[PDB]
DNA sequence: TCGAGAATCCCGGTGCCGAGGCCGCTCAATTGGTCGTAGACAGCTCTAGCACCGCTTAAACGCACGTACGCGCTGTCCCCCGCGTTTTAACCGCCAAGGGGATTACTCCCTAGTCTCCAGGCACGTGTCAGATATATACATCCGA
DNA sequence: TCGGATGTATATATCTGACACGTGCCTGGAGACTAGGGAGTAATCCCCTTGGCGGTTAAAACGCGGGGGACAGCGCGTACGTGCGTTTAAGCGGTGCTAGAGCTGTCTACGACCAATTGAGCGGCCTCGGCACCGGGATTCTCGA
């Protein structure tokens, strides 16, 4: 039975998504979250697909930024996997929870 | 090191002869000869290039470079300085010797 | 009337300086605006332009592709120092990011 | 309909000029558009706070040359005060 | 609805594939699902002031594109 | 054939050489090491390899003495002992064994002239602006010693070198190269000065000194001299390129060097096309009254390219990381001409042999651009290894001091050319991109000239 | 009688904390800042409030660069500060 | 001309305890110098942009203002 | 000498309001003073771009209270808009 | 004529409606400029800086002082939430810093 | 190193849908004068920036000790990765309604623009009281026995 | 773990300069009036957003085994903090000169503003070829010997 040791495949993503350029989220969810999120500021609320659309992409924009300075982060402290306190070390140097 | 040597020697601390007068040319990629040391091609006749025989220059100049001198098309955005400019910059840089 | 030339064509740009003239005078940016301001932006305009284009084409010539995609205008930006500083809070849509992976993660 | 302006003729022309063989798609002439405005916006607003900080209500063509050598980023900023300048210099004679 | 457990686990670990990431604590998930959260809100929070300030009912993208240059976010591709 | 002789062989059907047997003479260059053959060939360069005006003050030692003007204290430069253009100096004679200037015009007697490159007299234009170098040395030797009366003679000499030197890289830098080059490959090749790298090589390859060849395209058939109206000037107001080759008699004795400068400064040059790449003059009449037979500059060009060992045109595509043509139809898209794609497969047979001078110069231009992407990388590249490279670089720390740097940074050509000599209009900003009269010109009553008044000690 | 290395620490700490005086001195920093414009313009004159506000804008760019520095570096579980914590910091703010 | 070596090593030290440092690496000075240089040398040629666009020789405090405006460092109590 | 006009008098009169035995110093007086003109250009700002967007010529109260409400965070601007809005509804009643 | 009354007195402010309403039309914002802005913007205005004053003269009286200094105005703002978000990149001239040591360094 | 197994990559068909080129209008741009004010000079004054000089003296700079912290180097174990098997719901394709963006009229109000005048808000001058500066004292804290 | 030494907050005098008023004056804000166009209504139009259904299948969920990082513990040495004595320029004063920033006046030429004309760009319409998938093999990388 062949198996790939741990680390392989994760590589093998990394250079397979690093190279395409489409939306790595479920476009129904994010929709549907969306309209949840908006529920609360105003009722009967109709949405474009650009307006959805663009909310995606930014999003997904602002998450990959967010896991390059997380990844920053969890080689300064000698280590390769993620952990929250490196988000947070990352939002705070960057000001957002600051 | 306070003005410029006239012969370009000790510009260069690490190595004083590098970029002086009367040196070889530097190569910046492997050369390429008939023979393999210093036959140019077209040296020996019948010797082909890459499979495929050696044109002559003349021919090449002759019905390639070729222009009806009529055709003359002069350029609206640059000056005979120019090309007086090249040609004086150019004598400044390189001189390759010849025998006599 | 003689005939009329647009001022693009007197300047020798591509990029229309009439249409810079207007929405320089109608976009509140002040009470007046000379005669050369809308040259002078439309060459800048246009250079800007040709400059990230040149780098997106050379971009989609290196993938064997004839047309450009934003992926190609991605790769232009970030691959260049003075752009990526110019561009450094925008995002482009369908854009990816640049292949990049850390030392310490290869075996 | 309606009419709806863009840069979008303007930009093609320009590609034309660089690649003479090489087409451009919706998405990226959206982005050349959107690009375009911005840097229009940019510079224009940098010149108008130039404007007002020495109580001018003109904006002219040392307004934008400075604008442009504070926004633009190195060499590039360099570059792009020539083009400019050769073309108003154009507009003179002509 | 509970509509935040629409991003799902293995769709955090594509996003942070794209970042460069190689191994990823079991934690992190729900972290990243409240800063998503916290993004989202402020950006759509944003977008629908100036749909109401249009006395509009529908989110156009422009609305989302000025609520994201607001934050100097800057998105290229939707006018 | 044999060495060091590698004549041109004529192809039948020749237009202007009928017999086939009839060779072009050409000569090849001196090895580096001769009398060996496990080394490989190389070529040597006579010249420094830095951009320091090394044409008017000689690459080696007894030249350059003999240059100065070693009879004062005024650290000057020599000039002519017998003739003078309106009362300003000329290039000093030269004495050789067989003086080709001597050979256009027996009834003149008028010998070619020296200078610091042995081919400063091979028309009135090269000569002429020489001869403007020259003045300007001397009127700058002359200003610094009536400013600074306790320098010595080597002293001067050596600030109106050093300053000339200056001078010439500024006026290139800034004006030449962006021309050239085009604002996409003068950026990305020539990015902004940083500081002296020790590990920069400045030696000049030896792709470029036939990638610099690209000036043979911009070569007009005829010689304009203008009067100070900008009008023709008679006699012979055009005249043949043929007949101004080494003819350094038109230079002392008909007029000197103001109506060549002013026709200079308001002539436009020649566009390179892909249907017309170089003139007939250079390439059926060149040399015609010095030599048995007319010369041919592209047949020479290419001739010496094989000569050097030089690799093909796909060799450089592929150093530069262009793409690389392999069939009729790349050649086609690469140089956007399926006619001359056809004509250069039907010469060569496939695009590894095409020389480099030919590729270079048929490749479409870039924009706002005079070269195509490849020579533009040559030539970016081998101007950006000479600026990084050079210790003396005018923009170095310790060169010049930061007002003598302001008071450098606005010298321009039309300054100097209206104020070495008789000439009151000139052209504008950027001489090498005015070419129309009176449109574009000037009295440099209006251009500031130099302050060396930061020279003072 | 002699301190623990590290309790002089913590009082200076607590005392430039309740300050408000700038902890470079004005020559050196004057004459740093005319060098600096040597550069760009030749012969340049300088209000002492434009000095002032430059000493005062680098002082809190400074002291907010070494707060990040500080995280950087006990994020690592280290109590010293190393030019590495620097450059994660500038490159997280995106200054580098 | 080496004014750079003003900015004391005293001086680092005591900026950095305002900052909640206790202990400091030695090679962290070198470092902080050139930051410094390199934020000087960015607001110094926005300030001297605004002094030449006004035809004036003097830097006045206003300059470095809209300079550190510009840079996004928006500073209170000089000017206005 | 030529008239420099700040808003130092209402500041002092509105501490005044607030605090009638504190004072103030010089330089929190030009704090204070450039805190308020920051603040009004933003807001003057975010307005212009509201009643660009809209394709409308005139800046009104809406433009105002969406500008408000777009740059104060949270609790603040709640207040702030209630503040706002009572001024003109007695600028109305008189 | 009657007797004039400022338009501040008339909103019941302490702000000038006039100036504000004047430095609208000088200040290249839109072609128009309506009535009832300057009165809105003037009430924001005084809001904001009756609360940041308040604040610092609460901070002054802690610190047994009877003036408020730029120290005072620091400390007003970076121990508010809102209006440390206000002005997060803003910095205030002789200011100093808010006095935090991470428990970390404390001794053990 | 050597071989088996996956994974990714490099070439010939095959449609298809989006990018590119062609007409028709119409609505800005261009051309041709008028005018009035914004800015380009010159003069001139006086404020503040630069330079210099001498004296304290507080800061910086070397030097020596020692201790506490940074940095490797084990060792365990448990948490995350890779893979296979079931669910699940995202996705695509096609229909049908209707809410609500989006133009198009018309007509008021609301704002700009102009004199007139006349008080609110600057600049300048003054004095006194918060606050900065010694001086001694008394708690507070730390390090050692 | 009770006593000694250093450091820092506290209360009381002394002096000073800067902040809080007072006063004169000028200029910008308020009070009227008129005129024109921007925006507020209303009334259609049709577009595109929401809601529904059905089938296919790709991806999300669960479970399992194992190995390779995370984290704790333990030396070891070196480099940074703490005092201490010796330079060294920083800061404070008072002095002097002059460059240039700011103000005043004149005047001219340049940009806003009209009207009349027309052609450049936008919308709608075809149309065909670049690209996205299909099949197959080819080459390379990885993990167990
Ligand atoms: C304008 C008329 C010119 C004439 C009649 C002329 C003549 C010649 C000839 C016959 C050679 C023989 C070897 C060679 O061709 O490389 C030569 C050398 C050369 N030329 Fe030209 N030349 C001219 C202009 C230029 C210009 C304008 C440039 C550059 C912009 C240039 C670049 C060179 C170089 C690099 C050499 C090599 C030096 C050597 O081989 O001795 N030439 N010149
Ligand atoms: C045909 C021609 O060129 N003739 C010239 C003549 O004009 C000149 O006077 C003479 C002396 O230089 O040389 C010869
Ligand atoms: C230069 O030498 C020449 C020889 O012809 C002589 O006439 C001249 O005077 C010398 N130069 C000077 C400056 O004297
Ligand atoms: C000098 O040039 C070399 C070769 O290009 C380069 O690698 C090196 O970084 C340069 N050094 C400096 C100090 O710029």
């Amino acid at each position: 039975p062949h198996r790939y040791r741990p680390g392989t495949v994760a590589l093998r993503e990394i250079r397979r998504y690093q190279k395409s350029t489409e939306l790595l989220i479920r476009k129904l969810p994010f929709q549907r979250l969306v309209r949840e999120i908006a529920q609360d500021f105003k009722t009967d609320l109709r949405f474009q697909s650009s307006a959805v659309m663009a909310l995606q992409e930014a999003s997904e924009a602002y998450l990959v930024a967010l896991f390059e300075d997380t990844n920053l982060c969890a080689i300064h402290a000698k280590r390769v996997t993620i952990m929250p306190k490196d988000i947070q070390l990352a939002r705070r140097i960057r000001g957002e929870r600051a | 090191d306070k003005y410029r040597t006239i012969t370009g020697m000790c510009n260069n601390r690490r190595s004083p002869t590098l970029g002086a007068s009367n040196r070889a040319f530097v190569r910046w990629l492997p050369a390429e000869y008939e023979d393999g040391f210093s036959l140019p091609y077209g040296w020996t006749p019948g010797v082909k290039r890459n499979g495929f025989p050696v044109a002559l220059a003349r021919a090449v100049s002759n019905e390639i470079v070729r222009f009806p001198t009529d055709q003359l098309t002069p350029d609206q955005e640059r000056s005979l300085m120019f090309m007086q400019w090249g040609q004086l910059l150019d004598h400044d840089l390189d001189f390759t010797p010849e025998p006599a | 009337r003689a005939k009329a030339k647009t001022r693009s064509s007197r300047a020798g740009l591509q990029f229309p300086v009439g249409r810079v003239h207007r929405l320089l005078r109608k976009g509140n940016y002040a009470e007046r605006v000379g005669a050369g301001a809308p040259v002078y932006l439309a060459a800048v305009l246009e250079y800007l332009t040709a400059e990230i284009l040149e780098l997106a084409g050379n971009a989609a010539r290196d993938n064997k592709k004839t047309r450009i995609i934003p992926r190609h205008l991605q790769l232009a930006v970030r691959n260049d120092e003075e752009l990526n500083k110019l561009l450094g809070r925008v995002t482009i849509a369908q854009g990816g990011v640049l292949p990049n992976i850390q030392s310490v993660l290869l075996p | 309909k309606t009419r709806k302006e863009s840069y979008a003729i303007y930009v093609y022309k320009v590609l034309k000029q660089v690649h003479p063989d090489t087409g451009i798609s919706s998405k990226a002439m959206s982005i050349m558009n959107s690009f375009v405005n911005d840097v229009f916006e940019r510079i224009a607003g940098e010149a108008s706070r130039l404007a007002h900080y020495n109580k001018r209500s003109t904006i002219t063509s040392r307004e934008i040359q400075t604008a442009v050598r504070l926004l633009l980023p190195g060499e590039l900023a360099k570059h792009a005060v020539s083009e400019g300048t050769k073309a108003v210099t154009k507009y003179t004679s002509a | 609805r509970d509509n935040i457990q629409g991003i799902t686990k293995p769709a955090i670990r594509r996003l942070a594939r794209r970042g460069g990431v190689k191994r990823i604590s079991g934690l992190i998930y729900e972290e990243t699902r409240g800063v998503l959260k916290v993004f989202l809100e402020n950006v759509i929070r944003d977008a629908v002031t100036y749909t109401e300030h249009a006395k509009r009912k529908t989110v156009t993208a422009m609305d989302v594109v000025y609520a994201l240059k607001r934050q100097g976010r800057t998105l290229y591709g939707f006018g | 054939q044999q060495p060091p002789c590698f004549p041109l062989k004529i192809p039948p059907n020749d237009p202007r050489i009928k017999n086939q047997a009839d060779c072009i003479p050409f000569f090849r260059s001196c090895p580096a090491c001769p009398g060996s053959n496990i080394t490989i060939r190389n070529q040597i360069n006579a010249l420094t390899s830095f951009v320091d005006a090394s044409m008017v003050y000689g690459s080696e030692e007894p030249l350059a003495r003999n240059l100065r003007n070693m009879s004062n204290q005024l650290g000057l430069l020599a000039v002519n002992q017998r003739f003078q253009d309106n009362g300003r100096a000329l290039l000093p004679f030269d004495n050789l064994h067989d003086d080709p200037c001597l050979l256009t015009n027996r009834s003149a007697r008028i010998p070619c002239f020296l200078a610091g490159d042995t081919r400063s007299s091979e028309m009135p234009e090269l000569t002429s602006m020489h001869t403007l170098l020259l003045r300007e040395h001397n009127r700058l030797a002359t200003e610094l010693k009536s400013l600074n009366p306790r320098w010595d003679g080597e002293r001067l000499y050596q600030e109106a070198r050093k300053i000339v030197g200056a001078m010439v890289q500024i006026i290139t830098y800034r004006d030449y190269l962006p021309l050239v080059l085009g604002p996409t490959a003068m950026r990305k090749y020539l990015p902004t000065y940083r500081s002296y790298n020790d590990s920069v090589d400045p030696r000049i390859a030896n792709v470029f000194t036939n990638a610099f060849r690209y000036g043979h395209t911009l070569i007009q058939p005829f010689m304009f001299r203008l009067d100070n109206r900008y009008q023709p000037m008679e006699p012979n107001p055009r005249v043949p390129l043929s007949r101004v080759f080494f003819a350094s008699w038109r230079v002392v004795l008909e007029g000197g060097i103001d109506p060549i400068l002013r026709g200079l400064m308001a002539t436009p040059a020649k566009l390179n096309r892909q249907n017309q790449i170089a003139v007939d003059e250079i390439r059926e009449r060149l040399f015609e009254q010095v030599m048995r037979i007319g010369l041919d500059l592209p047949a020479l060009n290419m001739q010496r390219s094989r000569d050097h060992g030089l690799p093909g045109y796909n060799a450089w595509r592929r150093f530069c990381g262009l793409p690389q043509p392999e069939t009729v139809g790349q050649l086609g898209t690469v140089l956007r001409n399926l006619k001359l794609a056809r004509k250069l497969m039907e010469q060569y047979g496939t695009p590894n042999n095409i020389d480099i001078w030919m590729g270079g110069v048929s490749e479409p231009l870039k924009r706002k651009g005079r070269v195509g992407p490849l020579l533009a990388c040559i030539i970016g590249t081998q101007f950006r290894k000479l600026r990084d490279g050079d210790r003396f670089w005018w923009e170095n720390e310790g060169v010049f001091s930061m007002q003598q740097r302001q008071a450098l940074a606005q010298i321009s050509l039309p300054r100097i050319i209206c104020d070495n000599t008789g000439i009151t209009t000139v052209s504008k900003n950027n001489i090498f991109m005015s070419n129309s009269y009176p449109r574009d010109f000037v009295n440099c009553s209006t251009l500031p000239a130099l302050n060396l008044a930061s020279w003072r000690e």
